């Protein structure tokens, strides 16, 4: 289901459209036909037309699959033996009786053939006449891909995944790039059984081992987690107070209660800090109901990634209301825990202490991608420098830092 | 050599005597002519900074270098493009300040660069280098 | 990788699985002539039975549980 | 550092533009190697290293003597084995062949077409070595192999002889990619690697925990190494313009913690945003016993570029959003299982039929029915092996074709010739289809589609429809159009000379509809050169 | 801020200069391609004052 919505918000009281499409799983386990992947495509087409953003709510099964039940039903087999069924069997076929009337409809693909004296019908292909559950989903799979990723080049997508999004779900997910994942849900391709059969055991018991919000917040594949949709929502809205309607327009500028002609109270030091103090403030020790005043308007930042690659801190704030981008630098050392492998007893967790004021390949990562998107949203940028230089360890180095350092160029 | 490295200014006879036995080998691959005579396959002409930094098209004898860095614009014919094909190669100079990045090292780069855009010929740049050029007031 | 009916040595490869996404060889250990029993493909558990062989040499009396409470 | 950044911005913009290539030769620092990955094509002499920072810097704020060598943290045996150096080699004069070797694939330009060579290799040869449902060396497959008994011959591989110049050798091996020549025509080569890999880890002598793992790493998928390693090589070789051939032979995504934590699905994204800024064509080809399933086929469709992709399949392939198993666990339980006795096998039948008369005593019936249960499930492993191959019919390309997902149905003995061919047209077309858009950009896809094969029509009549299917014959004829300057082949040039004035005559009128003011001024401009008779006409219109 | 007032001065400025960019894309245009100049004038000639067109011809 889908619609076109306006409303009028404190920073445009004129009012601002969005497009939101959202998964049914009550029609045939939410799977994914070409009627539905066309109205995802024609919302979309819509979408680039205005340059307004597209929200996408997956909760879903993936691409919808079926077997013939009427064929199903009268299929026969040829034995290379009755007697003996184990000694292999040679094909399928259907009496002339069951033939002549799906050979009309374009279902299956036979060849006559007289065998053991009798006249069957040897199936070569199967076509299937149930129109839906075909590669039909896989061309228009692809269709909205690319539709996706330019989507992605010409307005905000993000997408919020409530229950679950399997497979292509996902990829729809990531190319919008900007996630919100419920507490609770799970993402995945294939599933646990299948895999655990593959590997002759039960190894996995549960989707959220391999697709939770302590896999995707804690390495940056989910922006942010909530605990329901109404706190997904919430969330989404507060986002939007800092985003401009389309890209045709400027920047929503708000009177704030914040002036403009106020110190900083907090004084930085050569000892590490918590840059949120730095930013937003922090209360005072002594008095308490007093507020140590950080750059930024109070009450206004509000952070992202911020469990993964826990050595820088981005975020959006607002500058007597006006909102902006904003890049900070962790200069306490991190502990980072990596997860055990399951799957390989060999596999242990390590854990890794991260000196401040580096850049590591995550941190790059990370920065190469907030920087990416608030640069394509036309948003400015506010950075706190302070660098002593590039990790140059041996792990780092082998995944290839470099490499990202070379792509963080590129997009600025 | 004694840092087990080339000589910036031996690396044109090199390259042609390579082409030579590329000649050679490709001919495996494919009906050729006969090749050309090894003065006729190559021209190379130096690219030399002015003195406002701009290009300047050079003959001159090898080892007039006053900075790190090496540059030509080179002209070859060919298996594929016996016609001719053009190309930009820059490489560092080690015996010049131990092959630190001073600001004409800099800004030669820069001017090779941008005329190689112009022509929309690819750059090869051949890197044996200390990094940026440092000092204190004596 | 042989079939009934087939008489084979110590030591003398039987089988080959696929396991963890890796080969085994699966070498049997006593020589006689083979049944296959668990037909193959089958999902299967240590200490369970893949067949049964006739062995050539016959050895001692085996087991009669009598024990009840 | 300002003259520092500012080449690095510029240099970026050049990989965009041009084909940047460097050569590492006695040890690269700072800047120096962040212009060399810049430069994305990178050689490395032995004995060379890759560092930013010193090891007695590093070893001081350290405390201790860690490490001895700069080629401990950055030679051949780092940057081969990851990708960051592209070919090491012994000495510069081999880096200069290998240089001169690349390059003789390339075009002079951006404005030039690729050197087309006359090749010994013939065109219409066949293929000795067959690839078969074993695993196998795909390197016999490609550039073929000695023959085993004979031994002073070759059997031959897929592509011409020689040809084949390998990259990323040692780095991600479950997949192969690199460059070639058919029939002396370069081109972009994809190919799986069908074997388990084994992976050497190197340890962190920082970190003592850290030991050198070995991972099997399984055929047929795809991981983060080898997606970003496709995403940089179908990159570059975009960036010069060649069309790619595929082997193709996928059976999903790795799922495993490992990738998942490792963020495979990432460069899943960013490959895809690659192919659809692709420009020329990308033919790919599922061989002879492999299959391709669900996302691998999702993220490749030619609907992403149906402007330049294309898809083959050899009858021996297969291809389905879900494999049969999983299908079958689905749709394929005891019920059918039973189901399908009831209505096929003969014991069940018969049985049943007498299970289903009156009046037998409940011991007659138990009995009967144990006998059945029985019977069951010692048929139930067998009849699940039937459903399986059931499954597996569904998946041909009869349907595929039918609905029009993908082009043809091939034959791997003559796959070769077809192909030279095909793409030979389908290149040259293409390259004339730019020659249009460069006439006039405004015009969509479809409509430059269209035009040019109803003005070869209308020239050559209705009659001969049928030739375009031909891929040699219009070859052929394109050529003469192209190569006979000002000739009576320069029609089609002709035609779009006139298609080049009304579109600029739409542009001169549209301006004038936006801006009447200008008009006046513009034809006193207009009207400085122009026949005497025009003028006189004009006022005869006045 | 003020529409329509006497404060788009810069931006009429900005128009003229549109108008003489524009201007040099024609000319250029007529430069590479004098042949399709004639066609173009009676559309461009379709409408302009009366009094031009009389003094076009009195300078013709």
């Amino acid at each position: 289901v889908a619609w076109k919505m306006t409303f009028k918000s404190p920073e445009y009281p004129e009012g601002r459209d969005i497009i939101v499409i959202g998964n049914d799983i009550t029609y045939r386990i939410g799977s994914f036909g070409p009627q539905e992947d066309l109205l995802f495509l024609r919302a979309s087409e819509l979408a680039r037309a205005e340059g307004i953003p597209r929200i996408y709510v997956s909760a879903n099964s993936g691409a919808r699959i079926g077997l013939a039940e009427e064929i199903r039903h009268m299929f026969h087999v040829a034995w290379v033996d009755p007697e003996d069924p184990y000694k292999g069997y040679r094909y399928l076929y259907l009496t002339p009786q069951d033939y002549k009337r799906v050979s009309a409809l374009n279902s299956v693909h036979c060849e006559h053939v007289e065998d053991e004296g009798e006249s069957r019908y040897k199936i070569t292909d199967i076509i299937g006449k149930e129109e839906g559950i075909g590669p039909e989903n896989l061309r228009g799979s692809g269709m909205i891909a690319g539709e996706s990723s330019l989507a992605y080049n010409e307005i905000i997508t993000i997408s919020l995944v409530t229950c679950r999004a399997i497979g292509i779900g996902a990829y729809l997910v990531r190319l919008g790039q900007r996630t919100i994942q419920v507490e609770n849900s799970h993402l995945i391709l294939t599933g646990a059984g299948a895999l655990n059969k593959v590997l002759g055991r039960e190894v996995y018991t549960s989707n959220n081992q391999l697709g939770g919000i302590q896999i995707m917040h804690n390495n940056g594949v989910t922006h942010c987690t909530v605990c329901d949709d109404f706190e997904g929502v919430f969330t989404v809205l507060h986002w939007l107070s800092y985003m401009p309607k389309s890209v045709h327009s400027s920047v929503p500028l708000l009177n704030s209660k914040d002036p403009i002609d106020r110190i900083i109270e907090f004084v930085p030091t050569k000892t590490p800090y918590d840059p949120r103090w730095m930013l937003a403030g922090r209360p005072h020790p002594t008095q308490k109901g007093q507020w140590l005043s950080g750059f930024f308007d109070y009450g206004s930042f509000s952070e992202i990634m911020q469990p993964w690659a826990q050595t820088v801190v981005v975020g959006r704030a607002r500058l007597g209301g006006i909102p902006v981008g904003v890049v900070a630098v962790e200069t306490r050392t991190v502990e980072l825990s990596i997860p055990a492998d399951p799957a390989n007893l060999d596999s242990e967790a390590k854990i890794i202490q991260q000196a401040g004021q580096v850049w590591f390949p995550d941190s790059a990562f990370k920065t190469y991608q907030a920087i990416k998107d608030f640069n394509r949203e036309g948003l400015p940028l506010m950075v706190f420098a302070n660098w002593r230089g590039f990790s140059g360890g041996m792990k780092d180095m082998y995944d290839q830092v470099l490499k990202f350092g070379a792509y963080i160029v590129d997009g600025l | 050599q004694s840092l087990g490295t080339t000589y910036i200014y031996d690396i044109p006879e090199m390259f042609r005597q390579s082409l030579i036995k590329l000649w050679e080998s490709m001919s495996t691959q494919a009906f050729l002519p006969s090749p050309p005579l090894p003065s006729d396959m190559l021209t190379y002409t130096e690219l030399v900074l002015d003195d406002q930094g701009q290009l300047v098209h050079m003959n001159r004898l090898p080892g007039g270098n006053e900075i790190g860095m090496v540059a030509w614009k080179m002209t070859f014919k060919s298996p594929e493009y016996p016609e001719g094909r053009d190309i930009i190669v820059i490489g560092n100079d080690i015996t010049y300040r131990i092959g630190s990045f001073g600001p004409q090292e800099d800004l030669l780069f820069l001017r090779a660069s941008e005329l190689a855009r112009a022509e929309g010929i690819p750059r090869i740049y051949v890197s044996a280098n200390s990094g940026a050029r440092i000092g204190l007031a004596e | 990788i042989v079939e009934d009916g087939g008489h084979v040595f110590a030591g003398q490869c039987y089988a080959e699985i696929e396991v963890m996404k890796m080969v085994m060889t699966l070498t049997a250990v006593e020589s006689g002539c083979i049944h296959y029993v668990k037909r193959p493909g089958a999902a299967l558990d240590p200490g369970c039975v893949l067949a049964k062989m006739q062995l050539d040499n016959p050895s001692k009396v085996q087991q009669a549980e009598l024990h009840t409470g | 550092l300002r003259g520092s950044g500012m080449i690095a911005g510029e240099s970026s913009l050049a990989y965009n533009e041009i084909i940047t290539i460097s050569l590492v030769t006695c040890r690269a620092i700072g800047i120096g190697a962040y212009l060399v990955r810049l430069g994305q094509r990178t050689i490395q002499v032995e004995n060379s290293h890759l560092i930013l920072t010193g090891a007695g810097a590093l070893n001081k704020v350290l405390g201790r003597e860690v490490y001895t060598s700069n080629n401990q943290l950055g030679g051949i045996q780092i940057m081969h084995n990851n990708g960051v150096t592209h070919c090491t080699v012994c000495d510069d004069f081999e880096g200069v062949f290998t240089v001169l070797h690349w390059l003789s694939y390339m075009p002079k330009s951006v404005h030039s077409s690729v050197p087309l060579l006359n090749s010994k290799d013939p065109i219409d040869r066949i293929i000795e070595f067959v690839p078969t449902k074993t695993p196998y060396d795909p390197r016999w497959m490609l550039a073929g192999r000695p023959h085993p008994t004979q031994k002073g011959q070759w059997l031959s591989g897929f592509f011409d002889y020689g040809s084949f110049s390998e990259i990323m050798q040692p780095w991600a091996q479950t997949v192969v990619v690199g460059r070639a020549r058919l029939g002396g025509i370069p081109v972009g080569v994809v190919a799986v690697e069908t074997r388990t890999v084994e992976l050497s880890i190197p340890a962190d002598p920082a970190n003592l925990d850290s030991e050198a793992k070995i991972i099997q790493q399984a055929g047929q998928v795809w991981f983060p190494d080898s997606a970003f390693k496709t995403y940089q090589a179908i990159k570059d070789f975009n960036r010069e313009g060649l069309p790619l051939m595929v082997f193709a032979n996928w059976r999903g995504f790795s799922g495993g913690m490992k990738d998942m934590y490792d963020q495979v699905l990432k460069f899943g994204a960013y490959i895809v945003d690659g192919l659809r800024e692709c420009c020329q064509p990308v033919l790919v080809y599922i061989p002879p016993q492999a299959e391709l399933r669900g996302g691998s086929w999702v993220v490749i469709d030619s609907s992403i570029n149906p402007r330049h992709m294309e898809m083959y399949a050899d009858r021996e392939s297969r291809g389905s959003v879900l494999e049969p198993e999983g299908t079958v666990e689905i749709k394929f339980r005891r019920k059918d299982l039973v189901k399908t006795m009831r209505r096929v096998d003969p014991v069940y039948i018969h049985l049943a039929e007498r299970l289903g008369t009156p009046e037998l005593s409940t011991a007659e019936r138990k009995e009967l029915e144990n006998k059945l249960k029985e019977r069951e499930e010692f048929l139930i492993p067998i009849y699940h092996q039937v459903a399986v191959q059931f499954a597996d019919l569904h998946d041909t390309p009869g349907r595929m074709q039918e609905k029009g997902v993908i082009s043809d149905i091939l034959d791997w003995k003559t796959s070769r010739t077809f192909f030279y061919w095909r793409l030979r047209r389908l290149l040259l077309e293409d390259l004339v289809k730019k020659k249009i858009h460069n006439a006039n950009p405004e015009l969509t896809d479809g409509q430059i589609q269209a035009m040019l094969r109803r003005w070869f029509v209308e020239v050559e009549g209705t009659v001969k429809a049928y030739v375009w299917d031909n891929n040699k014959d219009l070859a052929e004829w394109l050529e003469k159009q192209l190569t006979e300057e000002d000739g009576v082949h320069s029609v089609i040039e002709e035609n779009i000379k006139c298609i080049s004035r009304d579109y600029v005559l739409k542009q001169i009128r549209s301006l004038v509809q936006a801006n009447p003011e200008v008009a006046m001024d513009s034809i006193i401009h207009m009207t400085q050169h122009i026949s005497p008779t025009q003028r006189a006409e004009v006022i005869r219109i006045l």
